[PDB]
């Protein structure tokens, strides 16, 4: 064997091993290892970012699928948002065509999600996210190298690996389009891609046959194999809400075909022509077609009999009465009534339903559901049933066949696609665990190991579901239990970006530069990295680069206030307290919002093991003159042996000082709370204390005594702690 | 009538005059002047390069048609070539998807003409040609200003107007794709566009797939709609590939039904069934490579 | 000839354009002829930028005359830009910082070094312009569907692209500036800002090494910009920025305007700063730190190394090097980064101290011990001129600025507001807006600048930058002073004031919150966002409509000839309409004839404190309640009322406020109502409301708090859909 032949055989063998690896267990390829190698050429290439990301990301999803757990994520609308969610500890990212459509580009006007952008649009968007993540990693790693080993164990390191599943829409055409689209994603480092079974540019939901969907997925796999990337292929079906399909060729779809009177097309065009002839020149859609006189005649007769032509006359008269304005609304009225009339008269149903009306009943249903049209007719004729059924008659003007959309059809499609996809996804509008279960159980009955994905529409009104707040909280976890491992709020980033811009623009016109002050305060409270934005974007690493580039000759040297009461102050007071009662435990103070973006704060005291020894859930409120009141809703000194030592009194002293409080309201106090506030009145922290037992305590602050205790010598304070 | 309503009625009237002008004699629109004005918004825009080029270019073609004469041209592969052919006195330029496919870009590997590039690819190519021509004109005019009256009469001045007819392939999808494609051409100054009646991503002799005529017409109408919104009297070229085609992706349109081929011996099984059965036999006899039959779920009766 | 006539015509047209009031007091270094020569023959028209520039400039001039100003920020997305315009902000800023931070498909995000291709910021701006133009088309489509009355009720937003974008330093010479300006104009941007820095010279994390260019180079950038704009027939707004307030270096001493600010050494027996620096580095290298080989960049003579070596020895710097290198070995030959910095700082101090670093004016002022006559002469005098005057006066102090040069060759200058003024004044005849770059927000510094400029150019419009990173709470200003700061800028003639990368910051906080919220509270995180959007009636509530779905459907209908197939409510909050219906009964009984509208929005943006307002037909607020709902630990809800008004005296004691309370209690499922710092009227009100049975119990700590417990039976009774009990309440039966 020549060197040429040996090199070939070697790569084919390597490729064959790759094919046969467990990664692709239960996956069918419609091509050989040889067919992949002959595409690769001679000059080595290596898409390492996508390759490594795909490996780790797939293993991680498999891990979560076996533990019945899941990642719950959203689509970031900026590179900053993508980096942020990884800091907050979300493991993976979604990127959707909706947000890409809404954002536009330098040459693409923003607009609806019609997937009418160039196929390069979503990959171009993804490229920014990958570069953001890779850069975040380089900036993090630079800083961490400067840190000591004890600083590295203290500070947390975030995972900025590009675990992305991006929107490949319908594939943007045939196999050359799909392969090109996949190639563009891989080249920018994306390891996951989702392809749906719609007809392009029809977004009235038109599906394609299953053989076309499968070829998209197979084409994707082929491209990924050429590039040596074990990419995660997500097969989506839109069949749950679909009504149309652009072909009847595939046997798997034929069970769901609806069939019937003149053709639906003829009757529609005749109806439109009538509007035109009665003088609405706007509706000239009939000029698109060259329908024969015989068909117009037949169709005309039917519209007359059923009184549709009657409704047209009425409609056109209403149009003139109003004074010849937009016919949009009036035409819709008539079309709806027409559609109903045609469907009703035609006897619109599946072939299975037609023969069922004419072997047991349930035996037949099961046979019809898995049978081609030719197969189902053969079986029926053998059984002496031969009902009249024509699906050509129910075709739309475009030529699309009508199908019975629903979860049963979504299952049928997803099952056919399962051997060519790593993750299956039923598109849904409504968030509903029962619908998700129906899908998940059907798939897992035949493919127990098939990982799933669930979409969460930002537009779906959650407060109309009738779910409790606690049910809403648990919804993501319930999805995870049913094997939905990757669940995403599609264009969440778009939405939160909008609300933020509205608020700040309003805030700036309302409170001028105080709008910025308040943002800065918020960032300090949560200790956001955006507090120091120069560091965030990677200034430290950039300076290092300038030093290297210049050989430290580049000139960087020249010639010629506390904003809030610090947590450290309380930590020092607790050091005195810990000392006197002789606890070995270094006490940490934490003050964050109780939940994200809440005005309700939680102060917590933490031990060395980060166990919460005490807390206060409170919220500051101003009256109309700006006077501040601390509203306490909960309080704990959790350890019984830490109680009645004035731990909570020290916390109150800090809170009152930090927030310049004139009073403290305790809402729905306990007994302990009545005892506490009464004694705090005796120590002189409060002047007056009123208590409606079980409802409210109102405690007025003694400013002289606060000032006394806060004296920097800590004489008064020392006495308080020890007495 | 409020100022708002007057401004609307005015533009509708202007648009209606434009529709009814001789330019669009014998042309059918499946939409009203109102439907165009609704799209235009409030803030003025003006695609003047494409608008003026379209006017002159169309008038010139009409002139040549009446004289039974014609422009004979080729596709320039560089901005230099496009400027050169205008110097040599060729009046108009063609720009095709074949050359665009062969050239590639910074992110598109060069390859066969499958129209698998992003729909922005050919407009991006055309933009270079338009900028080349406009720049050639600016350079020519600068030099000619330095020249005396006698020198001007001596040396010839070349016509660098962007008379281009560019390849819009199949439209790259439905109406949103066509309108987007046309918009991108207009924005870079192209006055002419050609759309063919093939199914996208279907290109391979044989295996040429057409679409129904209603779908082709909607592409052309969608193109016209976009051009009307942008106030550009753009030259729409309707191409048919039906001379060498063998396949069509639908039998719905009546205009195509006369040309449908069918089997007259009805005791023969379907071409599909016979093909898949043949492939399955290869598989069963042990050629594991030919597993194309696994794409379909054909019944035992059909296989038999 | 026709050729000559066409030329003369356009030159005349161009000349009129030049001479128009728009360019009053503006100097061009070129003729109308020189512009027309560039234009060619084939017409072009950058109408979006042309029209935007006109309106935007006229509007700024208007605001300048009124001593008012636009206060804006930089949007980080097209959505943010469209949003600001809805909220009624007139103009947009676009900065290089945010562009750097965002990156692109081929540009890694990073610091603001202006190291991206010059196409980067225009490419970003193009998205904003397309967003605005599309928003306008979508708005106008919907407004055409509306009736005249609907059109007068719903508001129309102004989505014109009034943008001032960052052109950095110009990204090179005149060809770069013209190319940069061209790219902005082509995408529809009417305003551009150019700074007087040297390109690719910016440092992060240092308070040193900001390098200016001479004023002649800055002016040529501005002139080049104007030339390009004139060719394109766009009256674009040129903003001339100076970084001279915080600068320390300049890359040339050629321009006479900068020479007054040059620093120089007065002790001439000191060796050059360069020589001493390289000698110090070479010592580290020779003592064995191979890392520090920066000296190999230069070919410095042995004589210079010797001289410099002597000085470093005398001053004990070579001493510090030995110590440092020993510490380096002791640690065990690790990063020298930290140790070298220590030594360099001490070295710089030592050199500055010994060299006696001052301006030539300050040097001659020392020899003259009139004083103030000289300072004024020095400040407006070239180096050659200042030396001549001094020698005539018999002063000839030793002064060398070459000696203070950096290794790169940059001269040292006295940065400050005086230098910023000097530069801005030179640039004023070539720019429409002047801008002094500032770190600190300070009205006194702004005033110093504004007064100096207006002393010589009373009509010169200004711009003020507001750094997002500047800690506002360290200024010691009151909240009310912070509120008024933008208005105070406007009074001093700063017409366009911007929070540079505000969008970047708010984008970050939002992502952090939602990511945290999603992990905390699952899908309730989305529920809460949706609630917020419904309360303020945000367009994001219906996102399909926002992006322009209605107009898209219309397009599909036109494209298809209406042949395209298009054929195949639970209440989340107690509606405002319910109260409006109750107020219709109330308005009826007392025979008021005013149709009363109910409004419930946050009192300020993104606040938990709400304001319910009752509005008349004239949109006058007849009554209001400023309140905030609060939950206890079990989720029980309390309405906390901080203020309430039935403003009209003749509308009081008719139970208007009682109807509002009934609605609020029902809307928010309130168990109690707390009134904080109540008035007398409030004590009288709540006491009587207890008698009508709305409240079971009412406790009042006079002047401090009222706590009113809700009578649930009586609320249920009043809310009965027949409105029998409610009718009796309104009529006092
Ligand atoms: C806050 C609400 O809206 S209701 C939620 C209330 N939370 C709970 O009931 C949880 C369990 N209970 C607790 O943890 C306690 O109530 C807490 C929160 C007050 C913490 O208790 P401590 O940390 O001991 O409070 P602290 O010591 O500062 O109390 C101040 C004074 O009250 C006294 N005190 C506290 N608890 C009691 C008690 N049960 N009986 C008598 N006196 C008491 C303290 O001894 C001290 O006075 P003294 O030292 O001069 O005698
Ligand atoms: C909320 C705070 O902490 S700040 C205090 C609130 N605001 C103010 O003080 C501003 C000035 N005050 C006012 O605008 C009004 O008087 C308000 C808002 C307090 C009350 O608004 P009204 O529309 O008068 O309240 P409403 O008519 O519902 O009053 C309810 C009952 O109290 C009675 N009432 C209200 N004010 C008075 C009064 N000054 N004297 C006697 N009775 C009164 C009413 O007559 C009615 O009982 P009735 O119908 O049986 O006679």
């Amino acid at each position: 064997h020549t060197p040429f032949e040996q090199d070939f055989e070697k790569d084919v063998a390597a490729t064959q091993r790759y094919f046969d690896s467990s990664r692709f267990a239960g996956i069918i390829r419609l091509y050989t290892a040889r067919q992949v190698v002959e595409q690769r050429g001679t000059i080595p290439v290596d898409h390492i970012v996508a390759r490594e990301a795909a490996g780790a990301f797939y293993e991680r999803l498999r891990e979560l699928f076996a533990a019945r757990k899941s990642i719950t994520t959203f689509g970031p609308y900026s590179p900053g948002q993508a980096v942020s969610m990884k800091r907050m500890g979300i493991e993976a990212i979604y990127l959707g065509g909706w947000a890409t459509s809404a954002k536009g580009s330098s040459t693409e006007d923003p607009g609806p999600d019609l997937a009418s952008y160039p196929l390069s649009q979503v990959p171009d968007d993804a490229a920014v996210l990958v570069r953001a993540l890779l850069t975040a990693d380089r900036n993090q790693h630079y800083l961490r190298l400067q840190m000591s080993e004890r600083q590295r164990a203290a500070t947390p390191a975030y995972d900025f690996r590009p675990f992305i599943i991006a929107d490949a829409d319908t594939g943007h055409g045939g196999d050359p389009h799909v392969r090109n689209l996949i190639r563009r994603f891989v080249e920018v480092g994306v390891p996951g891609y989702h392809i749906e079974d719609q007809r392009p540019g029809t977004k009235g939901k038109v599906l394609v046959p299953s053989d076309e969907q499968i070829k998209r997925l197979n084409a994707a796999r082929f491209q990924l194999d050429i590039m040596r990337v074990p990419g995660i292929i997500v097969a989506r079906t839109d069949a749950e809400a679909a009504n149309l399909i652009d072909s009847r060729a595939d046997e798997r779809d034929q069970p769901f075909l609806l069939g019937a009177v003149p053709s639906y097309k003829s009757c529609f065009l005749a109806m439109v022509r009538r509007f035109y002839e009665l003088g609405v020149k706007e509706l000239n859609g009939h000029l698109l077609y060259a329908l024969g006189d015989s068909e117009y005649a037949a169709a005309g007769g039917w519209l007359e009999r059923q009184g549709i032509f009657g409704l047209v006359s009425d409609a056109v008269n209403a149009w003139r009465e109003d004074g010849q304005q937009s016919i949009d609304g009036i035409f819709d009225q008539v079309e709806s009534r027409f559609v109903a009339a045609w469907e009703d008269d035609a006897g619109l149903m599946t072939y299975g339903e037609a023969v069922a009306d004419v072997m047991a009943p349930e035996e037949w249903r099961a046979f019809a559901a898995r049978a081609s049209l030719h197969a189902a007719r053969a079986k029926a004729k053998e059984l002496g049933a031969d009902p009249p059924w024509d699906c050509e008659l129910a075709k739309t003007p475009e030529g699309y066949y009508q199908i019975r959309g629903g979860i049963p059809y979504a299952i049928a499609k997803s099952l056919a696609a399962a051997p060519f996809a790593d993750i299956l996804w039923m598109e849904t509008k409504t968030a509903d665990l029962a619908d998700a279960r129906q899908f998940a159980e059907a798939i897992h009955a035949e493919f127990p190991d098939q990982m799933l994905a669930y979409n969460l529409s930002p537009s779906f009104n959650w407060d109309t579901t009738g779910m409790t707040d606690e049910e809403m909280r648990r919804f993501p976890e319930e999805l995870g239990k049913m094997g939905f491992v990757f669940n995403f709020i599609t264009y969440g980033g778009h939405q939160i970006d909008g609300v933020a811009a509205e608020e700040f623009a309003t805030a700036l016109r309302q409170d001028g530069m105080l709008a910025l002050a308040r943002l800065q305060r918020k960032m300090r409270l949560v200790e956001s990295p955006y507090r120091t934005p120069q560091t965030l974007v990677g200034g430290p690493r950039s300076d290092a680069a300038l030093a290297a580039s210049s050989g430290r000759t580049a000139t960087t040297k020249a010639m010629g206030v506390q904003t809030e009461v610090p947590r450290k102050l309380l930590e020092e007071w607790l050091a005195m307290w810990s000392g006197h009662y002789q606890l070995k435990d270094k006490l940490r103070v934490q003050l964050r919002p109780q939940r994200a973006g809440s005005e309700v704060l939680e102060l917590g005291i933490h031990g060395e093991s980060d166990d919460k020894l005490a807390n206060v859930i409170f919220q500051p409120i101003q009256d109309r003159r700006g006077r501040t009141i601390l509203l306490v809703r909960d309080q704990n000194t959790f350890g019984a042996e830490l109680r009645q030592k004035r731990l909570m009194t020290l916390i109150h002293l800090w809170l009152v000082h930090r927030f310049k409080a004139q009073a403290v309201h305790y809402v729905t106090p306990t007994d302990d709370n009545l005892y506490q506030t009464s004694k705090m009145k005796s120590h002189g922290i409060f002047t007056e204390v009123n208590q409606e037992v079980g409802e409210i305590i109102v405690a007025e602050v003694n400013h002289p005594r606060i000032a006394e205790l806060l004296t920097p010598d800590r004489v008064a304070l020392r006495k308080l702690i020890t007495k | 009538h409020t100022p708002f309503e007057q401004d609307f009625e005015k533009d509708v009237a202007a648009t209606q005059r434009y529709f009814d002008s001789s330019r669009f004699a014998g042309i059918i629109r499946l939409y009203t002047a109102r439907q165009v004005v609704e799209q235009r918004g409030t803030i003025p825009v003006d695609h003047i390069v494409a608008r003026e080029a379209a006017g002159a270019f169309y008038e010139r073609l009409r002139e040549l048609f009446a004289a039974r004469k014609s422009i004979t041209t080729f596709g320039p592969y560089s901005p230099g070539q496009a400027v050169s052919m205008k110097r040599m006195g060729i009046e108009a330029i063609y720009l095709g998807g074949w050359a665009t496919s062969a050239k590639g870009s910074s992110t598109e590997d060069p390859g066969p003409d499958l129209a698998s590039y992003p729909l922005s690819q050919v407009p991006d190519d055309a933009a270079v040609l338009v900028r080349a021509l406009l720049t050639a004109d600016r350079n020519q005019h600068y030099l000619r200003l330095q020249m005396s009256e006698r020198q001007r009469a001596a040396t010839p001045a070349y016509d660098f107007r962007p008379f281009i007819i560019a390849d819009a392939d199949t439209g790259h999808g439905g109406d949103p794709h066509v309108r987007n494609l046309i918009r991108r051409f207009v924005e870079v100054g192209v006055p002419g566009y050609h759309i063919e009646d093939q199914r996208p991503g279907t290109k391979k002799q044989g295996g040429k797939v057409l679409v129904p005529s209603d779908e082709q017409i909607k592409r052309l109408n969608a193109a016209r709609f976009q051009l009307d919104i942008m106030r550009v009297p753009g030259i729409i070229v309707a191409r048919t590939d039906a001379e060498a085609a063998n396949l069509i992706d639908s039998r719905a349109d009546e205009r195509d039904q006369p040309f449908l081929l069918g089997a007259t011996k009805l005791d023969v099984p379907s071409y599909k069934s016979c093909f898949l059965a043949m492939v399955r036999r290869f598989y069963e006899l042990g050629v594991k490579e030919l597993n194309g039959h696994l794409l379909y779920a054909l019944g035992d009766s059909e296989y038999a």
